[PDB]
């Protein structure tokens, strides 16, 4: 259920 | 990168990393691994506590010593902390390009070694959101070229279960199995650590205290590893000196505080038998005696048992004392094991074997029942030896109980050691096995038909061997026939129940006074072969505590007062005297 997120910036 | 990883190089040039003592073996066919062209990654796999690590850094050590093979000179190991690799990779690709940028330092050079501890953590961490591009990923192909040597430590549990699952990483690393060391050499690891301990604790070793560290803690402490078991004991038993005074042997230890450090890490009875112990030991009889009577070949059997223990002529794998005790009722078996434990002050285990009939429920002794996804996963008599190693483990109407039990027991009697389905081990060796049946009561209760009546204690045995194997008897210490309560010991049995009564009665403020000849009246009328000493009670509480009981509530007893009770010769009936306040 525990699962990472990785993001990205818009610029 | 230099937040990353840490050079062992540079680490050990200065401070220094617990030097690896031996392990020549290990440390030769790591670096031939090493030298592989291809595939040229070690793995140390082992039990922990096997100094998987220390061959590691120790390798370190060896270079700047320079006690290495000259293709092995000049060589750096970096250790890799993969907590700070994932430390702020919150944007996609911070890791990869983290952890990319250290790959090329360790090709470019080509003479650099990565140490990576606790490896099986790098088969998922870090690798994407719901993705499966992980470090493993990524230094796979790095591995099969052999641009880059990689040292693993992972212990055999986690090799397996997650190490292994990845094939083709597993592929990679040649497993390079590290072996507990022996007797010999581990004494050996002490004496080269030892100065690095000496002077933390600003302590002395002797020579025999690390040899008795190392034996006594194979000894006892079986929940470890003998490199490290043998160090806690060492590295506990120093900081003991510096906790007391300056004055007080700061400047060494001896052989005696070691043996009892590891007395406390055990929880089991210390060597050297102090003073006091032996008073209550010698004593340990005698006030048994008081409490029970007309059963001393039991008592000692019990109180034989555990000097013999203590004196350290015990057995080597086998526990205090296995005893079985087989007699008619109310004659003392179990009084004397609970007391027993009074008497020693330590905790009494005490199983009712009459809800262990059935054999689903012999499992939950060692085990949990079948199917069950919680965490109790453990056994009650395990659990309670492990949480209790010394105490009197009682086993109620054992013959009751199913016939598995008995095989259960087998292992307790002949190694000491009852294993879990999970697979640890509890300890047996300072916990007094007590067993109390009642087989053979009916043969003693009726009575022969003949003009002799016959003593039915030998039917009761027969009877014993039907129930019990032959193999499970052997195991037995002895085997105890309790005897019936004779006249004499009675009146001895009424006095125990009437101070019972004045310590109930002492609550409530009133005295109790009997007089000789009443006592001897109870027993007359109360006396049973047969039943043993608990009609001695009821004649007790239908008589006395009656009378007592209505007064305490409906009058002249309510405030505390003296109470004294006769015989009438003429009524052959008792009296009291209530006499208020
Ligand atoms: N020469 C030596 N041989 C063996 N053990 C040693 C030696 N010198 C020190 N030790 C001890 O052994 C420990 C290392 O035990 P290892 O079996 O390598 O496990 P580890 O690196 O702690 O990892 P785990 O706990 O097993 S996953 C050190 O932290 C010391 O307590
Ligand atoms: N030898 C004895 N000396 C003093 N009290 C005794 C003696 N035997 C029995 N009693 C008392 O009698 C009661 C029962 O004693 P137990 O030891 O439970 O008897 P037991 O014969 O082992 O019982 P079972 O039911 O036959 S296993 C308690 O109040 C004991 O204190
Ligand atoms: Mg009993």
């Amino acid at each position: 259920e525990k699962v990472r997120d990785a993001l990205k910036p818009p610029s | 990168t230099e937040n990353f990883t840490t050079n062992l190089n540079q680490l050990a040039r200065v401070g220094g990393i617990d030097p690896l003592i031996g392990r020549e073996k290990e440390l030769e066919r790591a670096i031939q691994v090493l030298c592989r062209r291809r595939k040229n990654n070690p793995l140390l796999v082992g039990e922990s506590g096997v100094g998987k690590t220390a061959i590691a850094e120790g390798l370190a050590w060896r270079i700047v010593q320079g006690d290495v093979p000259e293709v092995m000179a000049d060589c750096t190991i970096y250790s890799l902390d993969i907590g700070s690799l994932l430390a702020g990779t919150k944007y996609r690709g911070d890791f990869e390009k983290r952890f990319k940028a250290l790959l090329k330092q360790l090709e470019q050079d080509t003479n650099s070694i990565l140490f990576i501890d606790e490896i099986h953590t790098i088969i998922g961490a870090g690798a994407a959101s719901g993705g499966q591009v992980d470090a493993a990923n990524l230094i796979k192909p790095l591995l099969s070229s052999g641009k880059i040597r990689v040292i693993g430590s992972t212990t055999y549990q986690e090799f397996s279960n997650i190490f292994e699952k990845d094939r083709a990483l597993a592929r990679r690393f040649q497993k390079i199995d590290i072996t507990e060391p022996s007797i010999e050499e581990t004494v050996q690891i002490i004496n080269g650590l030892k100065p690095k301990y000496e002077a933390h604790h600003d302590v002395r070793y002797t020579a025999k205290a690390v040899r008795a560290a190392v034996e006594l803690a194979v000894k006892y402490i079986n929940d470890r590893h003998l490199p490290d078991k043998a160090i806690d004991v060492i590295d506990e038993a120093g900081a003991r000196a510096r906790l007391m005074p300056v004055s007080k042997r700061k400047k060494t230890v001896n052989v005696a505080d070691i043996e009892s450090v590891v007395a406390r890490i055990a929880r089991i009875p210390e060597k050297s038998v102090s003073q006091s112990d032996r008073d209550t030991l010698k004593n340990l009889g005698d006030r048994l005696k008081m409490l029970v009577f007309g059963q001393d070949k039991a008592i000692e059997a019990l109180t034989e048992a555990i000097k013999m223990a203590r004196a350290g002529l015990g057995h080597e794998h086998k526990p205090v004392g296995s005893f079985l005790f087989a007699g008619p009722t109310g004659v003392g078996k179990t009084e004397v094991t609970v007391q027993l434990s009074k008497a020693l002050g330590i905790e009494l285990l005490r199983f009712d074997m009459s809800e262990y009939m059935e054999r689903h429920t012999v499992s939950r002794l060692i085990g949990a029942p079948p199917g069950y996804v919680g965490f109790d996963q453990g056994g009650l008599l395990t659990d309670a030896v492990i949480k209790h190693p010394h105490a009197v483990l009682l086993l109620d109407e054992i013959e009751k109980a199913h016939p598995d039990v008995f095989n259960i027991l087998l292992q307790v009697m002949d190694n000491g050691t009852l294993t879990d389905n999970n697979g640890r081990k509890a300890d047996f060796r300072n916990v007094v096995l007590v067993m109390t049946t009642n087989a053979g009561v009916r043969e003693t209760e009726r009575k022969s038909i003949g003009l002799i009546h016959q003593d039915n204690s030998t039917d009761a045995m027969e009877e014993i061997k039907k129930i019990f194997t032959p193999e499970f008897r052997n195991r037995l210490d002895n085997i105890i026939w309790f005897d019936h309560l004779s006249t004499d010991v009675i009146h001895q049995v009424v006095d125990k129940f009437i101070v019972e009564l004045q310590v109930q009665l002492d609550q409530k403020g009133v005295s109790l006074e009997v007089s000789q000849e009443a006592r001897n009246w109870l027993a007359e009328k109360g006396y049973d072969r047969a039943m043993g000493a608990r009609p001695m009670a009821r004649v007790i509480q239908d008589n006395l505590k009656k009378p007592l009981a209505n007064e305490l509530l409906f009058g002249s007893l309510v405030d505390g007062g003296q109470v004294t009770v006769a015989l009438d010769k003429e009524k052959n009936e008792l009296t009291y005297g209530f006499q208020s306040a």
